[PDB]
RNA sequence: AGGAUUGAAAGGGAAUAAGAUUAAUAGUUCUUAAUCAAGAGAAAUGGUAACAUAUCAUGAACUUUAAAAUGGAGUGUGAAAAUCUACGGAAGAGUUCUCUUUUCUUCUUAACAAAAGUAAAUUCCACUGAAAUGAAUCAAUCAGAGAAGUGGAAUUUAUUGGCUUUGUAAGAAAUUCAAUGAAUUGUGGUAUUUUUGCAGUCUUCAUAAAAAUUAAAGGGAAUCUUUUGCUCGUAC
RNA sequence: UGUAAGUUAGCAAGAAAGAGUAGCUCUGGUGAUUAUCGAAUCAGAACUUUAAAGGUUAGGGGAAUCCGACUGUUUAAUAAAAACAUAGCAUUCUGAUAAAUCUAAAAGGUUCAUUACAGAAUGUGAUUUCUGCCCAGUGCUCUG
RNA sequence: UUUCACUCAUUUCGUUAAAUGUUAA
C-alpha cells in the first residue's frame, strides 16, 4: 500500500515545528566556578509568553562575573514569581522559591522544577505546566540522591545536578474542557502539524492497517509487538493490558 | 467627484503605501505619501513613554537639533524621572547602610 | 437577565450542560480580580496563561492557568518555608 | 532640624539630579513668589577626576579643578544626608542668600567660580571626601 | 521660500553680498519684494509706499530687477 | 570583533511638489519653488518641578536602553475631503405666453517652511490633603504608593506645530468679456459618508517577525558659500 | 397586540394569529447659546380619495418519524450525504543516550527553540442515563 | 569462565574549552 502518516511525520516536511515566535531555548545559565563555588543574583526583568508551551518564561538578567556586561537568560517561570524579584543561583543559595540550587542542598522533601539529569546539561525534568519533581533521599557515599519524577518514575542523579525551587507556574492548564473545534486548531499555532486526526478504519486498506471493508471495523488484534516495522505498527504497541482500569 | 490614481507604481494598500488625496488648484485632486506612525522613548525599567522627545522615524531623530532628541538629566533619554528617582535613592541607602552594617558596624 | 446560565450563556444551547457547567467555574475565577500581594489591592487581572499583572502596582506575577495562586502552589510554597526554617535552625 | 545650613544633601530631580550639594539657607514655609518650601543649595556640578604621578603639575592642576552651582531647589526633591560641612571652611557659602536669586536671569558666572576655587583648594587638601567624591547611579 | 518680518532684515539682506535677485510685485492692497537668494527666495510684505521707495533706492544698481504687475512677465 | 552565499518591484527603507508641454514620455522634460547624502572653504545656561534653549555650549574604547517593530473586535470622538445645507453675492447658461425675485455651472491651490489667533485627547509637575467619601464615562475607571480644585510641562492629531491664517501665490489655474488685454475668487452648520489619528473596554490552552540603519545614555580617553550624485526599468 | 407543546432552562420564536400603513392641512414631545439658532425622529387629530408596504426589493406555515449533536469538510467533470472532521470519553508505550520515525551511509534528519499538564500510537464521537457475562481460540504481556 | 576496581580507546553531553585536582594563604 502506501506509506501512513506516521511515516510520513518523520521526514521533516509540513510537520516540522512552528518555531518562529518563540521566544528562545529555556534552560539554567552555563556552570561555572561563580555557580559552583558561589551565587550569582539574577533580577526577572519581565515575565513573558512563548508560543507553543503552557507555561510563561522569565526574562533574568545576570550580571557577567568575569567580564563587563549583562547575562540575558531566559528561565522557565517558578509559580510566584514576580517582576523586579532577586533570584540567587549558586551552592549556598538560599532555599527559596525561584532559587537555582544543586539538588545535594535541598532538603528530603523539597520540590524543585526544571531539574538536570546529568550535571550541567541545563534542564530537563519537570518543565511542564504546574509540574515538579519531588527528592526522596541522599546517599553521600556516591554522590547520588533519588528524585520522584512527575510520572512518578523515581531517578537517581548526581548530588551537583542543579534544580529549581518551587512549581512551574501555568498549573491547571488542561483542566478547562475545549469546546469548540476552532479552539483546538488555535491550540496548535505554535506546534508540529497534527490536529485533525482521521480515524484509521475510515482510510483505505492501502493507507492505513485498519483500512477496513464492508463495516468499519479493525479486523485483527491492535495490540502488536515492539518489534513490528514501521509501517505495521499502529494501535496499542506492547501493551501489558486493555481494557478500562479499576 | 474627482477620482484619483496612484502615482507610484505600488498598488496595494500596505503599510509604506498609504496616501492623501488633497485639492489642488482648478478643483483638481492630487495624491501625497503620507508617513507612517511612530512610537516613541520608553523608560528603560518602567516601559513609560518618555516625555519631552518626538515621535518619529529613526533617521529623523539626526536631523533634529542635538537638544530635541533628549532631556537635560541624569540618563536623560532612557529613564523617566521617576525612573532616576528610584536609582538615586537605591544608590545612596544601600551605600549608607553597608557604610553602618558592615564596615566598622 | 437568567435563571442559572450566567456567564456561559454566551455559548448558547450547543455545547452540553455538564460542560457549559464546568467551563463557567473556570470562566469566572479566569475573569476575576485578585488581591494583590505586594500592594493589597484588588487590581490583579490575567493577561496570559500563567501571567498576572497588577494594575494598579506595576507588578507581573507568575500564577496558574486561570487562578493566581493554585492550590498545590501554596501548599509547596508553605512546605518549602518549613524545610528552610528546619534546615537553617541546626 | 534636618535641614539647616551646612547640612549635605543630595538633589532628586531637575537638571542637577544626583548631585551632592550643600544647604545654605532654608524656608519650610516659601515667600510670596516661590509658593513651595525651599532651599538655596550650592554642590559640586562636576566631580574632580583621579589624578597619578605621571602628569604634570598643571594637569593636575586642572583635573582635580571642581565646577559648582548655586540653585534654588525645593525641599521635597533634596534629600538630606547625615554630612555637614563647616561653613567656616566654605566662607563664601554663606554669602549664598535667596536675594542672591533672580528668576529668569544667570546666576553671576565670577561668584560661581570663586566658589568653585574653594570647593577645589579645600578638595585638593583632601580635608572633605563625601563631598567631592561621585555618586554612582 | 522664508518670509521677512520687519525692515531691519531685508535692508541688512540686500546689503548682504549673498544675493542674486530681486523682483518686485505690485498687488492691489500691498507690495511684496521677493530677493531670491542662493537657497531660499525671502520675501517682504509692504503696505506703505514711502516705505517701499526707501527699500527701491536700497537695491544695488547692478542686480536685474523685475517689475511685475497684472500682466506676468 | 564574531560568523559564509542567495532569498520580497506587496515586509524594512535618506531625500519633490504645483502648473505647462508631445501625434506618443513624464512624481523622469520645461518654468518656478524645495529636500537628502558624501565631501570642501578642564569644556554653556534657564526652570521648585515636569522640562526649555536660529549648530552651539568637546566627548574615544567599552556596556546598556529605545526606535525600525507588530493580533483582532466593538464603542466614543478630534481633524480633513466628498455630498447636503444657511447668509451674501459676481459671471455665464436653460425655461418663459401659463407661472417661476426662477433652475443649472465656476468661485481653487502643492511640496517645503512660518507662527497673528485658537482646539480635542492622554500622561506627568508644584501647592493642598478627601469620609457626610468624592471625581467622572456611551461603557468604564480612579484615589493617603494621593483623588477633586488651581496653575503649569510634554506628546499625538496625513510637512514644519492639529485647525483657520501666512510665505510659495496669483504672476498659476477656473468662469466670463473684448479684439493680446480686462474683471471677480466672503463667512458659517449641535447634518450624512469616507479617510486618518486618539482614548480607554473586550478576547485568546492564539500573545500576534528579523536585520540593515539611527539616536540617547553610563564612562572619562585625547587636548553660510560651493562641488558631485554612476548602472538598470519606464511606451501600451 | 399576542405567542403553545417541548427543553440541556440558554431556546423554541420572526412560533402560530390579528390589526394598522396613502394624500393633504395641522398639533405636541425630545436641545444649544443666553429672545436667537438647529436635528431628524416619535406620537396624535380633522378632511379627501381609485381605502394606501408591494413599481423594485421582500419569510409560506403547522403535527410527527429516522440519521448526524452543533459551526465546518468532501469524490475538479453524474454521489454534498446519514459519509469525514469535531469537542467529549477511553486505552497503550516512553524519563529523553527515550518513544514514534525518514535515510544506502553518516560528528545525519523530524516531533524537539520540546521534557509526562509532554511526545507518539489508536477506538468511540456533544450533553443526560449506562456500559452487562466470557481469558477457552488468536493476539499482547509477565515484575516469572 | 563469572564477580569485581580503574581509564586509555568508545559513547552522550557544555561552554567565551573562563578557576578542574592538590598544596598554600
Amino acid at each position: 500500500g502506501r506509506r501512513t502518516l506516521s511515516q510520513r511525520k518523520g521526514r521533516g516536511s509540513i510537520f516540522k515545528s512552528r518555531s518562529h515566535h518563540k521566544l528562545g531555548v529555556a534552560q539554567h545559565r552555563a556552570i561555572d566556578f561563580f555557580e559552583r563555588h558561589s551565587t550569582v543574583r539574577g533580577l526577572v526583568k519581565s515575565i513573558e509568553h512563548d508560543p507553543g508551551r503552557g507555561a510563561p518564561l522569565a526574562r533574568v538578567v545576570f550580571r557577567n562575573p568575569r567580564q563587563y556586561g549583562l547575562d540575558k537568560e531566559l528561565f522557565i517561570c517558578a509559580e510566584g514569581l514576580y517582576s523586579g524579584q532577586y533570584i540567587y543561583c549558586g551552592s549556598k543559595a538560599s532555599l527559596h522559591i525561584g532559587n537555582v540550587l544543586p539538588i545535594g542542598q535541598c532538603p528530603e522533601g523539597t520540590v524543585v522544577c526544571n531539574v538536570e539529569s546529568k550535571p550541567g546539561d541545563r534542564g530537563i525534568i519537570a518543565r511542564a505546566s504546574g509540574n515538579y519533581a519531588t527528592v526522596i533521599s541522599h546517599n553521600a557515599d556516591n554522590e547520588t540522591t533519588r528524585i520522584r519524577l512527575p510520572s512518578g518514575a523515581k531517578k537517581t542523579l548526581k548530588s551537583n545536578c542543579r534544580a529549581m525551587v518551587g512549581i512551574i507556574a501555568g498549573g491547571g492548564r488542561t483542566e478547562k474542557p475545549i469546546l469548540k473545534a476552532g479552539v483546538a486548531y488555535r491550540m496548535y499555532k505554535a506546534k508540529r502539524t497534527t490536529w485533525p486526526r482521521v480515524r484509521g478504519v475510515a482510510m483505505n486498506p492501502v493507507d492505513h492497517p485498519h483500512g477496513g471493508g464492508n463495516h468499519q471495523h479493525v479486523g485483527h488484534p491492535t495490540t502488536l509487538k515492539r518489534s513490528s516495522p514501521p509501517g505495521q505498527k499502529a494501535g496499542k504497541v506492547a501493551a501489558r493490558r486493555t481494557g478500562l482500569i479499576r | 467627484a474627482v477620482r484619483v490614481t496612484y502615482v507610484r507604481k505600488h498598488s496595494y494598500n500596505t503599510k509604506s503605501n498609504g496616501i492623501r488625496i488633497v485639492k489642488t488648484a482648478g478643483g483638481n485632486m492630487t495624491v501625497q505619501h503620507r508617513q507612517k506612525i511612530s512610537n516613541g522613548v520608553r523608560c528603560g525599567d518602567c516601559g513609560c513613554v518618555l516625555a519631552g522627545i518626538r515621535h518619529i522615524r529613526p533617521h529623523q531623530y539626526g536631523w533634529l537639533g542635538k537638544s530635541k532628541r533628549t532631556v537635560t538629566r541624569a540618563y536623560g533619554g532612557v529613564k523617566c524621572h521617576k525612573c532616576v528617582q528610584k536609582k538615586i535613592l537605591r544608590a545612596f541607602l544601600i551605600n549608607e547602610h553597608n557604610l553602618i552594617k558592615l564596615a566598622a558596624a | 437577565r437568567t435563571k442559572k446560565v450566567g456567564i456561559v450563556g454566551k455559548y448558547g444551547t450547543r455545547y452540553g450542560a455538564s460542560l457549559r457547567k464546568v467551563i463557567k467555574k473556570i470562566e469566572i475565577a479566569q475573569h476575576s480580580k485578585y488581591v494583590c500581594p505586594f500592594c493589597c489591592k484588588e487590581a490583579v487581572r490575567r493577561t496570559a496563561c500563567g501571567i498576572w499583572e497588577c494594575k494598579g502596582c506595576g507588578k507581573q506575577i507568575a500564577g496558574g492557568a486561570y487562578t493566581l495562586s493554585t492550590i498545590s502552589g501554596a501548599t509547596v510554597r508553605s512546605t518549602v518555608r518549613r524545610l528552610r526554617d528546619a534546615k537553617n535552625s541546626q | 532640624k534636618i535641614l539647616a545650613p551646612g547640612r549635605v544633601v543630595i538633589i532628586l530631580s531637575g537638571r542637577f539630579a544626583g548631585k551632592k550639594a550643600v544647604v545654605s539657607s532654608v524656608n519650610l514655609q516659601g515667600t510670596k513668589d516661590r509658593k513651595y518650601g525651599f532651599v538655596t543649595v550650592v554642590g559640586v556640578e562636576r566631580a574632580p577626576l583621579k589624578i597619578t604621578r605621571k602628569m604634570s603639575a598643571k594637569v593636575q592642576e586642572m583635573r582635580t579643578s571642581v565646577k559648582s552651582f548655586c540653585k534654588v531647589i525645593n525641599v521635597n526633591h533634596v534629600m538630606p544626608t547625615k554630612y555637614t560641612v563647616n561653613l567656616e571652611q566654605f566662607n563664601l557659602i554663606k554669602q549664598v542668600k535667596i536675594n542672591n536669586f533672580e528668576a529668569g536671569k544667570v546666576y553671576p558666572i565670577s561668584q560661581k567660580k570663586a566658589i568653585s576655587s574653594q570647593f577645589a583648594e579645600e578638595y585638593r587638601k583632601g580635608k572633605e571626601s563625601w563631598l567631592f567624591t561621585k555618586l554612582r547611579f | 521660500p522664508k518670509q521677512v518680518q520687519e525692515f531691519k532684515q531685508i535692508l541688512k539682506l540686500l546689503k548682504s553680498g549673498s544675493i542674486r535677485a530681486v523682483r518686485v510685485k505690485t498687488n492691489g492692497e500691498n507690495t511684496k519684494f521677493k530677493v531670491r537668494c542662493a537657497k531660499y527666495l525671502y520675501t517682504y510684505i509692504c503696505a506703505d509706499k514711502a516705505k517701499a521707495e526707501e527699500l527701491k533706492k536700497a537695491i544695488p544698481k547692478d542686480i536685474h530687477v523685475v517689475e511685475i504687475a497684472k500682466k506676468a512677465p
